[PDB]
This record gives structure tokens, sequence and C-alpha cells, in this order.
């Protein structure tokens, strides 16, 4: 009845009945961040003139009766409800041992770092002048892949289910394995959303992927050095967003053969589901940003980033403009291509699956480029995409035969990805009709040669790979996509943002259990499951 | 919306070609870049140019230093005269008494001479100085009829002691409506010291090596881990190098002072309470001993903000003779107040200051341990930026190899280089006596001297540097030193610097 | 022996060994009401060009330099030409397409949803309320209870944009009652909304909000602006930006690098040509966008800076002191002052009105420095090459006046060519250079916002090493806190390994003297050593202690991200697993929770400022979920609190167990408020 | 609000409110609130037309 009195005796006052009439319940959170403010009277020193004070501690009534006023030595623990801090170790040390020992339930996120801490062999320090790379991982283990809203929507109905909103596995597992043996509701809640909630930021990083290797990362990485270190074990959700990956793509390729692929991939994703929950709502509210997903994504009418995916890398503007102006070119080979001439200058960030490059192009003439990969093919391949965008005429007379590329459904590619699919296999000709110059190997710039070998001194006209890593921007934008039925997805500038014609560069394995229903996808999961 | 009083200030807001915020507005919306630009720099006068006049090893002249009168010393405590009452006890600490181990300091001691004053202050009444010695002595003797002792003694309101903090009524506060004339109603820039030699002789007995170990370390778990290795065998030999240091001795004895001030300044808020100025530490034998080195004597202490200032008079024992270095003792009282059994039975000496501190002073100076920090982080970037070029760092070639020797010295007209343990005590001891002789002249020299450092070491490295006003420069370097000892010492330590570095 | 630490640069280079130069490793004591005019005088000093206009509704002249003359003199100017900084703008929207509009939209965005609670989150303000300075959420409901008391109640819908036009109206209504109560009318009124202290005012950080906002989503998308990246992400800024420099092919360049920074930047920066700026922004966007960022800079053209307390006089004679208010400097004599005082009184008589001085060119610190930022990176991205049209050619990391330039050109005699351009463009923009605190090298050695760069890294930026005493809050929650913040301090503000070893044991000497809990193990003894011993006594496995509860100290490196609970449980005794992690214990309860971990028995603890925290904690105790979500619901408080009464009145009667009567009494309190909340 | 109608509405409802949209030249840009309101009158149109 003390709550009701106190709303009585509140809504006496005209200055506070005023308030708790007018205020609604959605602005309370505006309302509760009134404050005085004559807190930071130097804590520190408060603290140690509090604890050099007899009694300082504050606790209930209760105390009367559970702990003695005099000790064994006969010091005092009381006022009158203040409490003197002796009396916490009394309780510390014979007090009331209870089974509540359960706690690693609730704590468990604590446990796993503890476990993680105990198999964590490690290994040498190998001192080098760490360079950051500019990474965005994931910081939280075993989260399942929650959102804030969705995962305080379980929280409310575990721990308040009489004041749920208007609105799941987990909701029955925490719930039964925490039912009865509830230690506090607000802690509880807290614990559950560190322990549930995911959350992705941009931190710079110098090896550390997974999120088992973000959490140490103070020990693994410092200032000139680094510490090899392995857990042992990974995490639920570092391989939770490959499957959504696979799907995507194997859900893209099915619908490019397809009559209408657009409607073929918007009846697949909204009939595709993944790990008990339906794509399309993952698509929704899922951070991943991957070719294939943001075609699905597109063709739902989601946002996705304005970097445009070119060779399966994908590029990010820095400055610089371009003007359209279309042009015809003769190959090396007598072949009559219509050709979109990039014009004007541009800078460019392109960010691959295992290299990455910073990229100055002017007017059908590559300026500069500065590759770093962890493979030799692989920097090869990124070299070769580099050149096929550089749009200058030594790659154009460098095409050796005639260029026929189709797609998987027999279509006429672009003559850029016609030109890219040609130098991808063989590419040695391009290489050798380049050009060569000079370098001088400064703040760590080694140069390739034409038979994909390092050199001090000797580089490809306009090129340098960059040991210790390229840095990779990534920033996010948002921008409406314009979908089109054969799902190509353009800016609303015009420009041809991404297509098909580049998704598969692997197979899929599924690491987390897959279903297709809709109708063209009983094939993938043997003949066996067509029956069923 | 912007209606009146609003779009009234929109309208007196825009540059002095409009009238009417919207034709501004409009001329923004449609507006060409047509080479203004160009134009603009067409017109403007060719005196405005940053013209690069080149740096080369001529250029540097040393720092010009002020000359006047003899610099004196107002750190809040005596450091190197200061003299060390034992008493060799183990009771423990923390929550011991300070009162009654001060007294069983002075139980310890005997030969107080009846005070005959030496060194006055020139400017006051100096025997209110040794009255307020002898009231001192009075009261703690007179403690005997009191039948329970106090914790703490608070003195009395007395003459002598009321005129030694100030509490005297000042100027009265008044309205001006009443004040509006009178003859005199006047409302002023200091005066140019030039350096002494007791700040170099100061700076060079900070780091020597002590008796003691002035430091209680807690503990850290097992390592586990390389790095884990490395940092304890970096922290631990940093330890043994730096605990023994007088530098340490400092920063203990002005945490304990401040923390005692400080906590006498919240009780104490209306009576002139005894502070003793008591330090703890370990002998070589391993045994706990508490040492004395004076009295403090606090006034009102109503200290409602930060910078609120209480009054204080420190007495503090030495064995060093005013006499000898008078200009040293400018702010100080000197009585030679006893012979002490040493058998040469030399003088002892009380120097008697009357200061003045606050909140924040107090608290900066009882977190003095960061000076340690800061050494071991400015010796840690040392031991990694300059061996960032190894595949397997050099860390155990920074310690235990005698040959690598740094420079920290000139004695005769040439560079003496010691070991590492004196780099260690002497960054230690130079953080400390930043800490506790801060001035905004020392910051200002820092940040002035910071980039001629780094413009010379640019040069050293032969990158062909260049400056646009040098005098500029030197005019700023000039103007952060008037009467500083130690930024004065900072300053002849600069041009030392510059004289033995090819220029 | 003379002992001299700075020889030590002799064998060491400065950049390994600058931290030496860092004397302090807080903030030392510092030092007014005078140091206000010398700021508006010197302000006033660079544009004197005639350009007076008398304001119409504050009565205080003003002046306006914009697009004035030219600079004849190397000394400092406050003469920005409009055209030239519009173009700027155009040239660096012409070298990024279309930063403007997007970051023009995740600004509306913002000012869409952006609650009065991003208000209250800041430093201490100046309430014109008490005409003082008071904390951010005080002040606030000062303006707040002032407002709604006249005819200004559309803040309670709670959005800022509301509290804005409740500002805007305010203007327009001639007289301003303030309630403690006396009136106030419109000037003084106007007075007080346009004036700062030594710190803005309440009505004016709304708008400096939305505008620092567009700034933030513009320097966001910038390589050149280093002002919202803080730490590891300045390094990458510097190690590429040089790395676009020194890795030309071809060898014919000359890379020198400037380490600059602008004298008196701030107090040179004109409003009217922040107003231009944002103008040329917002350019095609909606009206209302435009008439809402445009409001600071308007109240910054027109704008009062307070003098303060004032001046005080000792009578040498009669031993006597008075002190006079800054609001007396009009009706006194010129007698009674000292030469420079009076010196000082004689270029500001004609400024100040209302006991504040007139500020029109001016710009406070600390207000527009990303906006300075963009304006920065303007004049950095006319270095590109193509709008030069040169053979010289920079670029650069821009902070509010900390700023480092790289610039190529072909030989030796044109690195000073480009040089020139750049300072006179500076100057064309109100871009003052000092020619004092600025030096130039070739490229690989310069500092850029206390980053120095040597062929390699040093992050003294903001090494004001953590608090290594106790946080003071609680006894596990103090340990907590210190061993995160060490870990936090170890990737953040890049410190080495042996440096966190020694601050975690630092922390942990601080924490056993603050709590009186050192350990079972010492022969010391507080207050509290007894109950520890006896602790340490009947407890075998000693390690499983808390230093809580006088335990021994296992934190490292490897384990500073673990809670102290959860490290030492294994090696805990069930009895004292069972005596300690006890959630019914009496010492407890929820509250004042929060990045902070694990919680045991050692977890202990206008009319009137709390009008509203009575309301809001009634209302969590009415709602547990409050406590955790922000709340939804459109009923009002009294309605839902009283229909949560009811029901739980009704099933605590009806299953559970209470007295018949005592819930015919609850439920009449209960229908006796329904009818209260009538009127 | 604008990425946020995209989730509580299918793709279809969103097609009609943005070809919609296009009928007086309003950019869905600024007029956020007005394109949630017409797919809350398309949404709420639909489900009383199903089932009769």
């Amino acid at each position: 009845m003390e709550r009701i009195k106190e709303l009585r005796n509140l809504m006496s006052q005209s200055r506070t009945r005023e308030i708790l009439t007018k205020t609604t319940v959605d602005h309370m959170a505006i309302i509760k961040k009134y404050t005085s403010g004559r807190q930071e009277k130097n804590p520190s020193l408060r603290m140690k003139w509090m604890m050099a004070m007899k009694y300082p501690i504050t606790a209930d009534k209760r105390i009367t009766e559970m702990v003695p006023e005099r000790n064994e030595q006969g010091q005092t623990l009381w006022s009158k409800v203040m409490v003197s801090p002796l009396a916490v170790t009394w309780w510390n040390r014979n007090g009331p041992m209870t089974s509540t020992v359960h706690y690693p339930k609730v704590y468990k996120t604590y446990f796993e770092k503890v476990e993680r801490l105990k198999h964590g062999t490690f290994g040498p320090v190998h001192f080098r002048n760490q360079v950051k790379i500019r990474r965005r991982v994931d910081i939280n283990p075993g989260h399942a892949d929650l959102s804030a809203k969705e995962a305080q929507d379980v929280i409310m109905e575990v721990v308040f289910p009489n004041e749920v909103g208007a609105r799941l596995t987990i909701t029955k597992e925490k719930k039964e394995e925490l039912q009865d043996c509830k230690i506090s509701p607000l802690m509880v809640a807290y614990m559950l959303e560190r322990e549930l909630v995911r959350k992705t930021r941009f931190l710079p990083v110098a090896g550390g992927t997974s999120s088992v290797y973000i959490e140490v990362l103070h020990l693994t990485q410092g200032t000139c050095w680094e510490q090899m270190y392995t857990p042992g074990g990974e995490v639920r959700n570092d391989d939770v967003d490959q499957s959504l990956i696979i799907a995507a793509r194997n859900i893209v390729r099915r619908a490019a053969v397809s009559a209408d692929p657009l409607a073929s991939l918007l009846e697949m994703c909204h009939s595709t589901q993944i790990g008990g929950t339906r794509m399309v709502d993952i698509l929704r509210q899922n951070p991943t940003e991957e070719q294939a997903v943001d075609i699905c994504k597109a063709a739902m009418g989601l946002r996705i980033s304005s970097s445009f995916s070119f060779g399966g890398f994908t590029f990010k503007r820095t400055s610089g403009s371009s003007i359209k102006r279309e042009e015809e070119l003769l190959t090396g080979n007598l072949q009559t291509l219509k050709i979109r001439v990039h014009d004007g200058y541009e800078e460019f960030t392109m960010v691959g699956k295992r290299a990455t490059a910073i990229l100055r192009k002017a007017t059908r003439r590559l300026v500069q480029l500065i590759v770093s990969g962890r493979d030799e093919q692989s920097v090869a391949e990124a070299i070769i995409v580099a050149m096929v965008f550089s749009q200058e005429d030594c790659m154009i007379k460098a095409v050796r035969g005639d260029l026929n590329f189709v797609n998987r459904a027999n279509q006429r590619l672009n003559p850029m990805h016609q030109l890219l699919r040609h130098f991808q296999k063989d590419a040695k000709v391009l290489f050798q009709n380049w050009g060569i110059e000079h370098i001088d190997n400064v703040m760590g710039m080694i140069g390739v040669l034409p038979d994909m070998t390092p050199s001090t001194e000797m580089s490809m006209r306009g090129i340098r790979v960059s040991k210790m890593g390229v840095d990779e921007y990534s920033s996010t934008e948002r921008v409406v996509v314009s979908i089109d039925r054969f799902l190509r997805v353009r800016d609303q500038r015009g420009n041809v943002l991404l297509s098909p014609e580049e998704v598969s560069e692997t197979q899929g394995t599924e690491k987390l259990t897959i279903t297709y229903s809709s109708s063209m996808m009983w094939e993938i999961n043997g003949p066996e499951s067509v029956l069923v | 919306e912007i209606t009146g009083t609003m779009r009234r200030l929109a309208d007196q807001s825009l540059p002095p070609n409009f009238s009417c915020l919207e034709n501004f507005r409009a001329y923004v919306d449609g507006f060409e870049p047509n080479g203004y630009i160009e134009g603009k720099l067409s017109q403007m006068s060719k005196e405005v140019n940053a013209k690069i006049e080149p740096f080369l090893k001529t250029t540097p002249r040393p720092i010009r230093l002020p000359d006047g009168p003899p610099c004196f010393q107002r750190s809040k405590f005596l450091l190197m005269d200061a003299l060390k009452l034992s008493i060799e006890d183990p009771s423990h600490e923390g929550e011991g008494i300070p009162l009654y181990d001060a007294i069983k300091c002075m139980r310890t001691f005997f030969g107080w001479k009846e005070p005959y004053i030496v060194k006055p202050h020139e400017k006051g009444i100096n025997p209110n100085y040794l009255l307020s010695w002898k009231q001192v002595l009075a009261e703690l003797q007179d403690i005997e009829n009191e039948e329970k002792i106090p914790r703490t003694k608070n003195m009395k309101k007395t003459s002598q002691l009321k005129w030694a903090l100030g509490e005297n009524m000042a100027p009265e506060k008044v309205d001006f409506d009443n004040c509006r004339d009178v003859s005199d109603l006047k409302q002023d820039e200091p005066e140019l010291r030039s350096l002494s030699s007791w700040i170099q002789n100061e700076f060079n007995k900070a780091c020597e090596l002590t008796d003691s170990t002035w430091i209680e370390l807690d503990e850290i778990g097992e390592d586990v881990a390389p790095i884990e290795y490395i940092a304890s065998m970096r922290r631990n030999y940093f330890t043994a190098e730096v605990s023994h240091c007088r530098a340490t001795e400092y920063i203990m004895k002005g945490v304990y002072i401040n923390t005692a001030l400080l906590n006498a300044s919240c009780a104490a808020m209306d009576d002139f309470q005894l502070i003793p100025m008591i330090s703890k530490c370990r002998t070589k034998e391993g045994r706990r001993k508490t040492n004395l080195y004076g009295f403090i004597i606090k006034g009102r202490s109503h200290l409602r903000n930060d910078t609120d200032v209480v009054n204080f008079v420190s007495m503090e024992f030495s064995l060093t003779d005013p006499r000898l270095e008078p200009h040293k003792w400018e702010k100080y009282c000197v009585l030679e107040i006893g012979d002490m059994l040493l058998q040469m039975s030399r003088p002892m000496f009380l120097y008697v200051r009357t200061n003045g501190t606050s909140k924040i002073k107090m608290k900066w100076g009882m977190e003095m341990r960061r000076c340690l920090l800061q050494s071991l982080q400015q010796i840690e970037s040392m031991i990694e930026a300059e061996s960032s070029v190894k595949e397997k760092d050099m860390t155990k070639e920074f310690f235990e190899n005698k040959s690598e020797t740094w420079p920290i010295g000139e004695s005769p007209k040439g560079v003496e280089d010691g070991s590492i343990g004196k780099v260690c005590r002497t960054l230690l001891a130079k953080s400390v006596f930043n800490s506790l002789y801060a001035s905004p002249q020392l910051e200002g020299f820092s940040a002035e001297s910071r980039k001629l450092l780094l413009v010379v070491q640019a040069l050293r490295d032969n990158l062909e540097p260049g400056t646009f006003d040098l005098e500029g420069l030197y005019e700023a370097i000039e103007e952060c030193l008037i009467n500083d000892p130690w930024v004065l010492l900072n300053a002849s330590w600069f041009n030392s610097f510059l004289t033995h570095a090819l220029r | 022996m003379d002992v001299n630490p700075t020889l030590l640069f002799l064998k060491v280079p400065a950049q390994n060994a600058i931290s030496t130069t860092f004397p302090y490793t807080g903030d030392p004591p510092y030092s007014g009401t005078g140091y206000t005019m010398d700021t508006v005088n010197r302000t006033h000093q660079y544009s004197e060009k005639g350009k007076w206009t008398t304001n119409t509704e504050t009565g205080a002249p003003q002046l306006n330099p914009i697009d004035g003359p030219l600079p004849e003199d190397n000394e400092p100017s406050g003469y920005a030409q409009t055209d030239c900084v519009l173009e700027a703008m155009a040239f660096l929207e012409e070298s990024h397409p279309g930063i403007f509009e997007n970051s023009c939209l995740e600004t509306m965005e913002v000012v869409q949803q952006t609650r009065v609670d991003r208000l209250t989150q800041g430093r201490q303000t100046y309430d014109w309320t008490l005409n003082r300075n008071q904390p951010a959420a005080t002040a606030l409901a000062n303006t707040i209870e002032v407002f709604r008391s006249n005819g200004l109640t559309a803040n309670e819908s709670g959005r800022l944009i509301d509290f804005l036009k409740d500002v805007m109206e305010s203007m327009d209504k001639e007289e301003m009652e303030i309630t403690t109560k006396q009136r106030v009318n419109k000037r003084s009124y106007l007075i007080r909304a346009l004036t700062l202290n030594t710190t803005p005012g309440m009505q004016i950080r709304g708008f400096v909000y939305f505008v620092e906002t567009l700034a933030r989503s513009i320097c966001e998308k910038l390589e050149q602006s280093g002002l919202p990246v803080g730490g590891n992400e300045k390094k990458a800024k510097l190690a590429n930006v040089v790395r676009k420099m020194m890795t030309n092919s071809q060898d014919t360049e000359l890379s020198f690098t400037i380490t600059g920074d602008n004298t008196k930047w701030n107090e040179n920066q004109n409003p009217r040509m922040f107003l231009a700026m944002i103008t040329y922004i917002t350019k095609n966007q909606p009206e209302w966008f435009r008439n809402v960022l445009s409001i600071a800079p308007i109240m910054f053209s027109n704008k009062m800076a307070r003098l303060g307390k004032g001046y005080m006089f000792e009578s040498k004679s009669m031993k006597l002191r008075t002190q006079i208010p800054a609001e007396m400097l009009a009706s006194i004599d010129l007698k009674y002052f000292n030469e420079s005082t009076r010196k000082k009184i004689e270029k500001i008589r004609p400024l100040l009105i209302d006991g504040t001085a007139s500020l029109s060119p001016g710009m406070m610190m600390g207000m527009f420095n990303m906006l300075s930022t963009v304006l920065g990176v303007s004049i950095l991205n006319l270095g590109q090459k193509r709008y030069t049209k040169t053979t010289y050619w920079w670029d650069g990391l821009q902070s509010s006046d900390d700023f480092a330039l790289i610039v190529n050109a072909p030989n030796h005699e044109g690195i000073q060519a480009g040089v020139d351009r750049f300072y006179r463009t500076c100057k064309l923009v109100g871009i003052n250079m000092s020619k004092k605190k600025s030096y130039i090298n070739r490229t690989g050695t310069f500092e850029f916002t206390s980053f120095f760069y040597r062929y390699g890294f040093v992050a003294n930026f903001s090494m004001e090493l953590p608090s290594f005493g106790v946080s003071g809050i609680n006894e596990s929650a103090d340990m907590s806190i210190g061993v995160t913040v060490i870990k936090n301090n170890m990737i953040n503000n890049d410190l080495g390994p042996a440096t966190a070893q020694m601050a975690l044991q630092l922390f942990i000497k601080d924490y056993r003297y603050t709590y009186r809990c050192h350990r079972g193990d010492t022969q010391i003894q507080t207050r509290r050593s007894f109950e520890l011993k006896k602790l340490w006594e009947q407890t075998r496995s000693k390690a499983g202690l808390l230093v809580s509860d006088g335990g021994p100290n296992l934190y490292n490196i490897r384990n500073l991200h673990i809670p102290e609970v959860c490290l030492k449980w294994e090696l805990m005794d069930e009895d004292y697993q069972g005596r300690l992690c006890n959630p019914l214990n009496p010492f407890v309860s929820h509250k004042e929770i929060e990045m902070e971990y694990d919680a045991v028995a050692t977890t202990h603890s206008l009319e009137d400022e709390q009008m509203y925290q009575k309301c809001c904690n009634l209302f969590e105790k009415f709602f547990p979920s409050s406590s955790y979500r922000r709340p939804v619901g459109i009923s009002s408080m009294v309605e839902a609190m009283v229909s949560r009464a009811r029901i739980d009145a009704r099933i605590d009667f009806e299953s559970g167990r209470i007295k018949k009567e005592e819930f015919a009494e609850i439920m009449k309190i209960c229908s006796t408020i329904e009818e209260l909340r009538r009127q | 609000m604008e990425d946020f109608v995209r989730q509580c509405f299918n793709p279809m409802i969103v097609e009609l409110a943005e070809k919609a949209m296009k009928e007086y030249g309003e950019d869905l840009k600024i007029e956020t609130n007005k394109f949630a309101a017409i797919c809350t009158h398309l949404e709420v149109c639909f489900m009383y037309s199903d089932f009769h």
C-alpha cells in the first residue's frame, strides 16, 4: 500500500500532479534524465573518507536477526541502519551456506572466457612494426545473432512476463533453466542482454577475426608486438552468416537460369528457412554485406552499400567523379567492342576475398595502385582485375583471341566481364605487354615483375605491392537500389552496381541446417529429398 | 518558422552586401566557381607569404636566460635539507595515530637549545615565529594535564599564530556605495630572477640512492605468457633500480603530508590543528621505520570550493646553515633550535615558513606515485620505439648490459655518460620535480621547446628542415622564463644540449 | 658531476623518448574576469575595418568584417571573402560527389528522432533563469519550468525540435516573468539568450548540436579529416596519407611535410561565414531544414560575452577592500585603475551593454571544431593538382587547429610557391597560419595532434594515464572497473605492458588501502583485519578468496577482462562460495547498476530539484521493467499506475493473501486518486 | 523511419507506395512520414478487402 499511498500524497501538490497527468508512459525515458548533478565530489576521496568512518554500509533491517552485534572479539558492527564493513567479512566467514552454487547459468558468458583461458595454448612473440588493419568485427561469444530490439523482447518475456509488449527457442530454454532459481531480475536481464545481443564495431586488428580473438586483443596485439594465441573452440555466430551466404549464392545461381529470375528470387527468399527463422526477416535485420545477399536484399526493397562489385572485389569511391561518354574500341585481334569509357579522374579503394588495394585512375589510364594480399595468385588476380578496370589501351591491344564468353544461362556478358573472364585464366601476355619502371622501396613498398617475382628497384608501370597490408577503410553507406527483372542492381544515378555474373567463388558446406521449401531447390539435397 | 526578433537577427547576420537573407540564400544556391580564388590571389599583396628561412647548424643560438636577484626556493617542503627522526617502531600502520608517533619521535631526541633565531624573513614580525615554535613545544608537553589524550592537538588562537596564518582581520568587506571616495583606492607583474646554483645540486641529490626502500608494491599473479614475462622483467628491474631512490622518498613524503593536511581540512574546519610531517619506510636490515621531518600548523579550512586556499605554517628540521646560501631562503625564517648527537654534534635548525595551499594543490601530490608510471612509460617507449626494428625485440640488451651508456651529465666541460639505473632515477626525479615544482612556466617551456627539439632532431637526421619565424619561437621561449628555478634549470639543460649537438 | 636529463637526446632520437618532455601526468593547478576583456579586444582587433552595424534588437554595435579589405601585412587578419568560402565548398563537393546530401539526410534523421535527452548530457552550462553557471539537467529543468509558467508548453511532446520552437516563440513575447518572482523585458531577455560565459546558453545548445551532427556526418566521409576518429585509427590516417605522397614513381618528387598550427585560430572564424557554408551545404534541401540548421550561426553573429565577477580594490591606508561587478563598468571614473586596466577598458567601453560586452565577429573555443575542420579540409582538397593547375600539389590531415600538410613539387624551387599559395588561400578563408609554432622538414618525420611519426608511431596523444586510484563505488565494482580501465587503455590509448602491470599494482595497493582489506597473510591490522585473518585461517584454498575479502591477487594481462569472481571461482571453497554468492543476503539491492561486471555479497552501498525523480522512482516501483527498457504506452502515468495497482491488489487478494479491509482501502485510495486526476 | 517502413511491410506495398509517391513528385527522402502513412493506408485496405 506504500506505493499507492505515495501516489496519493504525491498527486496532492499541483505541480507534482500536473507532471503525472500530462506526461505519458512513452516519454518516461526523457523525464528520468532530470538530475541535480552534485555527484562528482572526488568520489575516490569521498569513498576513502567514508571507509575511514565507522559503519558506512547501508543494509536492510533483517541483519538484526541474521548477524550478531558483537563479533568474536567484541567489535561492534551495527548502528541505529548503518553497518560496519567488518560485518560483510563476518557474513562471508560463517554465514548462510546455501545451494545457489547454481550461479554459472546466468553468468555463463564469463565462465566461457575462463574456459577459453584454461585451454588457451600460447605461442611466440614475433616482434614487428605492427600496422593496424581496419576491420569490422563482432565482440560477443555465443549470442545466436539477435539484434537489440528482438533480444530485449525476449528478455522482457523471460524475466518480466506480466508486462511484455504487444508482440523463440531461447525464450523457452532460459525460462526453463533459471525458472525458480532467479537471483535479481535487473541483474539477470543485464547479464542476458550482454550474453545474447550481437554487436559489430569498426576496430583496428592485426590478425583477429573471430570473437575469441577480439575479446583478448590486449594480450595478442599491442604497440609494436604480436603474441600468437589460440583459445580453442570457436563461437556460434562467426559461422551463422556463412550459411545465409551459401543459401543466397545458391538461390541467385538458380534464379539466374529461370525464366523470370526476379520473381523466382523473391519466392525462394520468402520460402527459404534458415535455422528456424524465415530468410526475409534475417535479411531485413542482418548487417552482413555480401554480393548475393545484397541481390536478395535489393529484390525485396532493402538498402545496401553504394559499393559496386567487379571481379569479386567491392569498390568504394574516395574522391573524383566521372562522365559516361560511350566509345567504340578494336581489340588486339580485330573485334569491335562498344564500351562505357570511364572518363575523368577517380580514386577507389577495393576490398577483396584475401587482397585489398587503393587505386587512382584517370580517363583510360591507370595512375597509381597499391595492392596487398595473402597468396601470390591472389595478388595476381587483384592486379588482373585492376588492370581490366584500368581501361588503358595497353590491355585492350593485349587482347589475344575472339571474346565470346557466355553466362550459365547462355547470355552475352558485358565487354567488361568479357575482358575480365578472358584475362582471368591466362594473363602473361598483359604483363609482358604492360611496361616496367623503377621504384625506390620506401615505406615498405615492393615491386612485382611479369614473372610474379618481387623486386626492389623494378615494378610494373604505376604499381606497388605493399607489405604489412593495405589499410581497408569500410565506410557504411545506405542508398536505395533499383532492382530489375534480371537480378541486376543499379544506383539511382544509373550506375550498374552489381549483377549475378560474379558470385561463385566457392562451394558451400552449410555449417547450420538449411531448408528450402519452394519448388526449384529440391535438387541440392540429393534426389532422396525430392520425394519427401 | 522564423518570425520577428529572430528574422531581424537573421537579416543582420549576412555579409555587408545584402539586406534580406533570402537574397543571400538565393545567391548561394546559384553559385559559379569561375576562379575567384585566383583573382583574389592576384589582388592580394605579395608580402603575405610563408617564406621558408633555412635551418642549418649555425642558426641555433642558445636560449637567453634572465638576470637579476637569485631565485629562491618555493617548494612546499624541504627536499634535501630536511632531517629524519626515526623510531623504528612496528605499530604497523595506517589506523596508527600519527600524533603519538610524532611525540615519540620527540622522545628520542635531547639537546633542545633555547631558540636563538638566525635568519629572519627580512619583511615581517620575526619573533612571532620562535614564539609559535615555543607554543608548539608547550602544547606538546601540556598533554599530561588533559587527562585524556586527544588524537589531535588544536593549537590556541594565539596572537603569533593568528599572525603567522594571516587571520588577523584584513580589509573588511564593504560595498562601493559607502567607500565611493578615498585618497588611496588603487588596485602586479613579477620581477626577473636569475638562476642559482642550488637547484642543480638539489636535482643531483634527488638522483642519489638511499638506505631505505620507500615502496610497498603489491603482488601480481603468475606469469604464463611471453609478453607477461617481458612486462614483469621490465617492471621488476625498474622497481629495483628506482625503489631506494631519494625521489621515491620525495613522492611518499608529499603523499603523506598532503593526505594528512587534506584529511585535517575536513574535521578541523574551525581550529588550528597541529599536523605532523610523518613518513614511513623500511631500513636496510628489514625493520619498519617512522620518520618525522617537522610540523605544520593549519589555519581555518572552510574549503567549500576546490581553489579555496587554507593558510599553513611549515616548521621543518634541517642541518643546513641558511648563512651558507641566504638567497635560497627568501620566504624562510630560520631558528637554530639545538645540537644533535652525530661525534661532531652539528647544530640542528628549524626552517619555518608561512604558505598557502588549496584542495587541488593537495590532491596533486597525493597522486605523486604517477611519477613512477610516467617514468616507466617514458622508459618503455624507448624499449619499444627504439627497438621496433627487430624480429626478436631488444629487451634484455637494454638492461643487463652496462656497456650501453647514456648522456646524463657534463662535469669537465665534457659529456659524462652513465649507466641505466642513473637514467631510470634521473627520469623519476625529473617527473617528481615536475610534480612538486609544477608551474605554468614549466608547461609553456615544455610546449615551446619541444618544437625546437623536434626541428633539431630533423636537422640531425639530415632531413633539410626549415622554419618560418625562429625569432617568434625564441620570443615564446623567453616569455615563460622569469623566476622559477626549475624552469631555468631546464633551460640551462637545453642550452647544454644545443651546445653538444654539433651546434 | 651535474645531472642533465635532456642530454639523453644526444644518443636517442627525439620521437623515441618524446614522452619525457611532457612534464605533467594530469592537470596542474591553473588560474578570470579581465581575461575576457583581453580576448574581446583582441577579437575586434583583427576586424577593425569600419564594418560597424548597430543592432536593432540588442542595441549593441556589431562588426561585420566578412569579405572586407584584403590583408596587406603578414599579421593575423580575420577578413575572409564570402565567394572564396563558397568556391571552396563547391570544389570540395566536386571532388566528393554529393557528400553534402548524404550528410544532410543523416542530419535530418537525427533532428527528426532526437529527444530532449541529448540536451541534458553535457557539462556546465549557463542558466539565464538564475544568470549563473549550472549543470546541464538543472539548467534545462529551470528553463523548462520558466517556459511552462508562461505560454510555452511545446517541449512536453518529447521532441527537441519542439523545444526549439518554444525558444523561437519566446523571443516574440514582450515580457518574460521569472518565478523563484519578478519580470524581465524582451531586450534583456534577448541579451540573456545570446550571451556566453567562460560555456554556451541554454537555447543555442540544440542548434549547435544539430550543426555539429551535420559536420560529423561530413567529417566521417573524409580521409583528410582526423577529428571524429581517435587513437589507432588516427595512426592509419597518418601512415596512409604519407604513402599517397612519398611513394610516387619516377623519383622526380620532392615531398616536404610541414607540422602546422594556427595561432589565434578561434577568434577569426566569423559566424556569418559558417552561415554561408551551411547555406551552401543545405543547397536545394527543404526550407525547414535550412531554417533549423542556420539558427546557431545567426545567434553567434549577434551574441554577447559575459565579463564575470568583476574587480577588487584595496585601500593601502584605510585597510578596506571593495568589489565592483561588471555591470558597474559604465558609471565609473577612470582614476581608480592602473595603466593596463585603463588601456583595456577604453577600447571596450562603447561595446558593453547590460553588463555584457558585444562580440559580433567572435567564436568561442570548442564550439564548431568539426565545421572548422570541414573548412580546413576544403583548402586541403584544393591541392589535388587539378584545382591548383600547377606542378605543386598538397594534401594533409586537418584537426581543429593542429594540421599536418605534405606538399610535393618537381623541384626545390616550387615547394615554397605551393606553401605560399596554401598560406594565402588560408588567409583568404580566415585561417591565419602561425609562422611561430610551425615547421617544415622532408617527408618522414612530423607531429599531428601529439601523434609523432618517425618511420614509425608513438601515441602520446591522450596519454593522460588512467586513474590508478580506486573509483570508489563498491567492493567488486571498483576492482572490475579499475582492471577494465587498465585493459581499455592497453588497446585504445596505447601503453606498454610493463606500464600496465605497474598500474594494476598501484591500483591494487590503493584498493587494499581504501577498503581496509589487505590480506589475511600480512601482520598489518586495520579495524577489519581480525575478521580477515579469521577467514584466512579457516579457508583451505587461500587463492580462492577475493581481494575484497583479504585474498591474494592473481590478475595479470591475460585475465584483465575476466571478473574477479569467475576467475577465482574454481579455486574457491564450497563453503566460501555458498557464503559469498548467496543472493539472499541482507546487503544488496537492485540499484545503480552500470561497462560493469558481476555482483556478489560485496556489492553494498525551479521549485525542488527532485520533482521529476520522485515521479520516475514511483513509476519504476509500479513497473520493474521500466528500470531496464524504455517504457512504451499511450496512457498517462496516473492511469497506468492505478490499473497496475488494482490488478496487483486483485491478484494478491484472490489467489495470494492480503487483508480484505486492506484490499478495500487500497482500492478506495485508487478510486480517490482517479477522481483527483479529474481537475 | 525510412528504413523501418521497409521492414514492417511486404515488398509489394512498399513498391505500390513508391509508385504512388511518384504521382506528385513527392521525394521520399524528405516526406518519410507521408511514405509511412501511405504504406499504413495500403496495408489497412488490403487486410480490409481480404477473406470476404
